């Protein structure tokens, strides 16, 4: 009865949207901007992060969010990993999560910054384009939905050196559903806390 | 860098979320391991909605929420940066299940471990020489390796194996007690080099 | 597998001979680390014959017997299989002497390290990312690094022109500040090749 | 004026003979085999191993010899590590220990198995050919000589996957010397005790 199944993923479950779209952070026009939405009523939320000494901005991000156990949004962007990028880097993973919480609230759902969890993925040292991730966020907000594409590409739009996404859902018997998507190919030896 | 998002309708506090992600996570990403370098970046969300209004047993929130983990490393190990070979590294017989682990690590990040199996050799010595330099209880007398359950070397010495295939278990029993671990890796190929210098 | 011999016409007791290859190996062969695999067979033997009937002062001893070893250390980086980069990483400003060893080995054992070595490619952020696994006391905002002279990285974050410096050259340093005390330490390294890799699984 | 000279080694101080022979254990049959003698008068000995637990019947014969602060001789092959191989490997490390020291007693030397160290580079887990290795001390022996050449085939006998040799001498301005050999070039990271 319960079927744990691969080609599903965040949007699975009930209460979540999700979109992917290229913002044009990546050179190539690839998408490489996630948004995983929770619709509620509940906004419960955990977190695990690198136990490495040097952490991007967007986990230092983060972690300090989490310390309410509550997220409204997961915003996600590859073609760069915005990480020793010192407090500028910082303060653009604060911009990303304060427009994300712009643009949900002017979307319908009154939305905070620090309900807002960031991440970034690609290479260490450059900072972001904030106009093409920030055009972005305002059009991710607009293209997220419950469905089964809309999980789809988050899950295309969070990759870098990946060839395919990774997503799978578990159907428990009992009637709810545990959906997710990754990314990571290279410099992948978690260990986290 | 690994990141990851989880969602559940399931109702439950962050308390019950954070315990089934933190299992999951020691059992899972932890013990994934392709090119033995860890990221600035790497994160695991678990997000509730309780949209479905039911809140499950704690052992079976840990439970869906370690399969989905472990079918999304899985899939990590399959697409990995210039795989050729998917490999599992068992230890079993280790003093503590800690021991097991370091040991499993040690093997699987091991250079020339590594590039044994992108050339399809079933290269014991290699395997023990690896397993050899980890911080743990060990007796070189007692060692056993096995390559997809046939024993190549036992009690430390070659026994008195077709690799061709992209699956490889590697099996080491250490003869010094039952704590076991396994780790998810891949091999070392001209392709892995090739992307990370080109 | 490392075997080395060493054989001296100095008169010195076993002790002697001990001191001096302990400090040694120490220094240069415990120092020196290619591709992070340790062998079940190295031995390094230091003999005596006293034929030249001089019994040198201890200090003497230990340094001669040191830049011996030393350069042997440095043909056998120059020599290591698949070879394309002389690579020597250098941490300074650590807790402790231990804390820039065990960051310098980090780095140097570091697959996309290495990897983007073999393609010249300044890719400081993998340095950055692999010292900040080393089990040691850290703060990634006091991080400096140097290529070959020339700053990658600045107090934890990227240096102008950092992305253009050339290391198309055989010979690499990569200096590592902490900025957290005076304790230093270099390893010799070389690149993960093709060459590397063929040799190793043919 | 103190020097340090590269192409010269072992034998570039006086009191020691050398020499590398081509005994069959190698396939290609390149040098495999060297011999590194002590002509006294004295014979104090020191020496480091590896730290790795699995630990080849060479090194393990070897750090034994060690604890009496003593060598005459020390013979060392390529073409096969002899680790991994059981108590009948470490029979066949004495029995190269006893096989050199009846050698250099039959030339004119009297010599116990106990004053031979004994080392091996190559293949681990397969045992060494012995009427090979053990007719190749005979040769060895019978070639040692205390010129440089003497020294340089015993630096070329012990390479594996090594391109060229490795080899320096110190001459101190004090009147004496201390020279050196080494190989490897690949499972290279020694850590000595």
């Amino acid at each position: 009865t319960t079927r744990l199944l691969r080609a599903q993923g965040v949007t699975a479950p009930a209460g979540f949207r999700a979109a992917g779209v290229a913002a044009g952070i990546k050179a190539s026009g690839a998408l490489d901007l996630a948004l995983v939405f929770n619709e509620g009523p509940d906004y419960a939320a955990a977190g695990v992060f690198t136990r490495n000494q040097v952490k991007a901005a967007p986990v230092l991000w983060t972690q300090q969010v989490l310390t309410t156990g509550r997220l409204r949004a997961v915003i996600l962007n590859s073609g760069g990993a915005n990480a020793c990028t010192g407090p500028a880097g910082f303060a653009d993973t604060h911009a990303t999560a304060e427009a994300v919480a712009a643009a949900l609230s002017d979307w319908g759902t009154e939305t905070g910054a620090i309900e807002v969890a960031v991440c970034s993925t690609g290479l260490i040292g450059d900072r972001l384009p904030m106009d093409k991730l920030l055009a972005g966020v305002a059009h991710v907000v607009h293209e997220m939905h419950g469905g089964l594409v809309g999980g789809d590409e988050a899950a295309h739009a969070i990759m870098t050196t990946d060839n395919v996404p990774k997503q799978v859902a578990l159907h428990h018997h009992d009637n709810w559903t545990v959906g997710g998507m990754a990314k990571g190919a290279g410099m992948l030896a978690p260990s986290l806390a | 860098t690994m990141l990851c998002v989880l969602t559940t309708d399931a109702a439950a506090e962050p308390a019950a979320l954070e315990r089934a992600l933190r299992r999951a996570a020691a059992a899972t990403f932890d013990r994934l391991d392709i090119d033995g370098s860890c990221s600035t970046n790497d994160t695991v969300l678990l997000l509730s909605s309780g949209a479905s209004e039911i809140p499950p047993a704690q052992a079976d929130l840990d439970e869906a929420v370690l399969r989905v983990c472990d079918d999304l490393c899985a899939q990590l190990q399959a697409d990995a940066e210039g795989v050729t070979k998917r490999v599992t590294v068992t230890v079993t017989g280790a003093a503590t299940e800690d021991d097991a682990l370091v040991a499993a690590r040690q093997i699987a990040r091991d250079s020339l471990v590594k590039t044994a199996l992108f050339g399809s050799d079933p290269n014991w010595g290699r395997v023990l020489a690896a397993v050899g330099m980890a911080p743990i209880t060990l007796d070189p007398d007692r060692i056993s390796v096995s390559f997809n359950g046939a024993a190549v070397c036992v009690h430390g010495v070659g026994a008195p194996v077709d690799l061709s295939d992209a699956d490889i278990d590697i099996t080491v029993d250490l003869g010094v007690g039952d704590g076991q671990a396994r780790i998810r890796t891949t091999d070392l190929s001209h392709a892995y080099v090739e992307e990370n210098s080109a």
